[PDB]
């Protein structure tokens, strides 16, 4: 099985800043077959990204992805409080499909 | 030499239309008829062999029927990409021959 | 003897661990005149991670089929039987009864 | 508007049985592969089972072999999960999801990722 | 139309990761009158260790074949085409181009 | 993949000669029959010739007998069409295609213009 | 009712011998003939169907030929286990019938 | 595996009746035709009757018409042979076999002895 | 892969005694598909046992085997000095076939 | 009398190539699957490659992918091992072995164990 490890566990940034989330794989992920989901508190997950870099429909351009093999990133620009959610990566290049344990994103005030 | 006659020479239709082209050989063949689609400037693409068999990768909207001296090509729901020229060809005897064609606009 | 005769995917080829390609085989004197035949893409099998594995092998599944054939020649026909590659399976040297 | 509506969740004793249903609307259900993904309380997402368009192919996570069964009724636009011999570890929020697909060169390309999620249904396995 | 017609293992079924059994299919009015058809032994595939795995599936490889059939009836015949299960392959939900 | 690349097409005067080539790749060239099909500007398709794998059998459309010669060099994965005593009617895009009866694999074509100026 | 005649009624051979049994129907059938091997006290075992096709699990030493009114069963290299009674049967028309048999000793 | 088990064979006087059973397992009984073939002591094989999956078609050897009745109970995976007005010539081991034309699966047989004593 | 571990590494016994050699597997071995080989110094290996308990041709009855799943034994009775050799177990129930690292058997004099 | 006779072994520099042959006599070679098993000096036995009766099936240990090739010439009653891009770790005694087989229900049952061994041929990969 491909084990996906996400970083940081919890990320705290201010509105307007840029969040970078990592997804690392135990073996190379085939054909960049890596997706990202957003799960806001009390809601079901929503697909954000597919194929490492393509945006799902209705997803704004401030959400972006890149990566290949064993390392992938999800970038969220112009962070808004509504972005408070757990973000999961999921590969679909090896059977069974697997998920990372998630990155908890939280918005804070800057001193 | 087996002469192949197509009908109509040309035709006009819209997306979703049920189009039917007819090939008629000079002498009765068995199933030895093939159908082709030619977009302008490109090489023909084979649609049907053995009068009724769909080729590898051809959409199911294309269908073929016929025996002996009457043969038809059908496009159940015409698509924007189906606007081309269609040719029938016989492989019953040498020299192999094609019909005059049918333009779809 | 002579007999009178009247006349009438889930894409496994890509999702299989022993994937295959189709190769065209044409004879204008045979019915079917076109037969697409399977050829295994690899010597080994694709494992669950998508990598080639040589602890197993892709092997083709052959089948004996009936075909009509013009004799010698388009009016009279002969019923013939040929070997055709239909797809591939993944085997190992071990027999599991 | 596309929607997946799960039902069937509840509180069961270990060894108990449960059946989850998920009703699909707004799309051609028979065109999609469907899965069950679970999330243990306060924990991550884990794949449970997959089923193709006509149910001729069923896939399962190892932890549920001999216990869970994925099924579908394309006429009832429903996906099911028969859960037998339930264990405390099966305690999670169960989501039904539909798999993305493309039609390229007029071949159906299934992709094992989820473009639509239900709201989820809670399954609590506890003796006390 | 009517045409006159004249007339004429490496045991993968056990070594395959998607093994199969043969089931007899008889029709005294069909030529071939007997067709042995494949049925997959499992829902999943046998992994390298010999265990059933549900990360993959055994699926049958079907093929369209020509058969002769008595009409209605043993003197005149009809050429017909039927779907036949030849063997099994192992697939996963993933498309590897 | 199967690729067929024609070349040789030129502007030639009536009575002249031209040799067309068709370079194949993606298959065992020596295992298949090859064909030549032509198409006059604004006109339909016309089958010209075909050739057996070992080149031991050749077939021609009546209008090209004597003049045209189909040949192959399996070593060089190439099909040839030697066109002698060229007539105005020979003006066409010539295509090479693989096999005999039903033609699935075609090249992009090579243009032959027979005109006096 | 199609009568099936076998020849010889009985025979003697040794291990390695090339044995040939002959079935002759009253009226010409096509390929609708089957061949069976019966060891004493046991149910028959099917060897051949369609006059010439070997059944699943039957050794290649067994072969069948024939058409119309002449049909043969051949055992290329007779084995110690091939000592049995062999019957031909027709499936051309009702009632289905068997030949009188051939004992191999 | 496919198993066919005949029972019912007994010693019966001429003019008597006997009903044979054949219990099937290892296959979907309702999907196949079933047959009865008999063999008189020291004599050859004789086809008796067959029956369609749904029992809508039955076929008999002339010598048994009127007397014998083939029947099946798909629920009970069983084939039957009701043998009335038994004659001495009916003495045989009766076998049930699956299918029509070529019989691959047979039972071990059941003995029927028609004799007066 | 099925990893086979043999015990003891080295075994020293006197003539006439009985030697017991163990072969343990990391996962259950299918259908008792476990073989034993004898490799005398300077020679190629010779098959001793197949199917856990069956003796190969020419192998005397003082060599015996038993076992199933993850534990198998080879017994050598009436030990003779000629028995000085490395004994290997090998499974052929899972792909690839694998061997144990061997048991070195040596014959000694009794005090 | 049955025999397997290896040849081809020697001393090579890392990166070197070598070809081992093994000649079979006393049996019908074309009836057997054949393997190459190796033994590093003073170490255990390790499987390298397998080949079926007609060479339509070739199996390999992962450490030799893209480097070794197993082949056979059934007319020459010989088995071969083309060893390219040799490494210090390939230093071993290479044995060719024949696989046991049964004929049960008139089906060929191959068994992945070795009823006959050659004497072996030493392959030393060293730069100094």
């Amino acid at each position: 099985e491909i084990v996906l490890t996400q970083s940081p566990g919890t990320l705290s940034l201010s509105p307007g800043e840029r969040a970078t989330l990592s997804c690392r794989a135990s073996q190379s992920v085939s054909s960049s077959y890596l997706a990202w989901y957003q799960q806001k508190p009390g809601q079901a997950p929503r697909l954000l990204i597919y194929g490492a870099s393509s945006r799902a429909t209705g997803i704004p351009d401030r959400f972006s992805g890149s990566g290949s093999g064993t390392d992938f990133t999800l970038t969220i620009s112009r962070l808004e409080p509504e972005d408070f959610a757990v973000y999961y990566c999921q590969q679909y290049g090896s059977s069974p499909c697997t998920f990372g344990q998630g990155t908890r994103l939280e918005i804070k005030w800057s001193h | 030499a087996i002469q192949l006659t197509q009908s109509p020479s040309s035709l006009s239709a819209s997306v979703g239309d049920r189009v039917t082209i007819t090939c008629r050989p000079s002498q009765g063949i068995n199933w030895e008829l093939a159908w082709y689609q030619q977009k302008p400037g490109k090489a023909p693409k084979l649609l049907i062999y053995d009068a009724s068999s769909l080729e590898n990768g051809v959409p199911s909207r294309f269908s073929g029927s016929g025996s002996g001296t009457d043969f038809t090509l059908t496009i159940s729901s015409l698509q924007p990409e189906d606007f081309a020229t269609y040719y029938c060809q016989q492989f019953n005897s040498y020299p192999l021959t094609f019909g005059g064609g049918t333009k779809v606009e | 003897r002579t007999v009178m005769v009247n006349l009438n995917s889930s894409d496994y080829y890509n999702r299989s661990t022993s994937p295959w390609n189709l190769h065209r085989n044409e004879d204008p004197e045979r019915y079917p005149s076109v037969i697409w035949e399977a050829k295994c893409r690899h010597l080994g099998c694709i494992n669950a991670d998508g990598n080639v594995d040589y602890h197993m092998n892709s092997v083709p599944i052959q089948q004996e089929i009936l075909v009509l054939r013009r004799e010698p020649p388009p009016n009279s026909f002969r019923l013939e039987k040929i070997l055709v590659s239909v797809g591939c399976t993944c085997v190992t040297p071990i027999v599991h009864h | 508007e596309v929607q997946l509506v799960e039902s069937g969740g509840g509180l069961v004793q270990p060894g108990g049985s449960l059946r989850l249903s998920c009703a699909a609307s707004g799309f051609t259900f028979s065109n999609y592969w469907m899965n069950w993904v679970r999330q243990a309380p306060g924990k991550g997402l884990e794949w449970v089972a997959a089923i193709n368009q006509d149910g001729s192919e069923k896939y399962y996570v190892g932890s549920v072999k001999g216990r869970f069964t994925i099924s579908r009724d394309n006429a009832k636009n429903s996906l099911y999960l028969q859960m037998n011999s339930l264990r405390v570890e099966d305690t999670a929020v169960y989501y039904c999801v539909r798999d993305y697909y493309d039609i390229l060169t007029d071949y159906y390309i299934h992709y094992w990722y989820f473009d639509l999620w239900g709201r989820g249904t809670l399954v609590t396995v506890s003796s006390h």
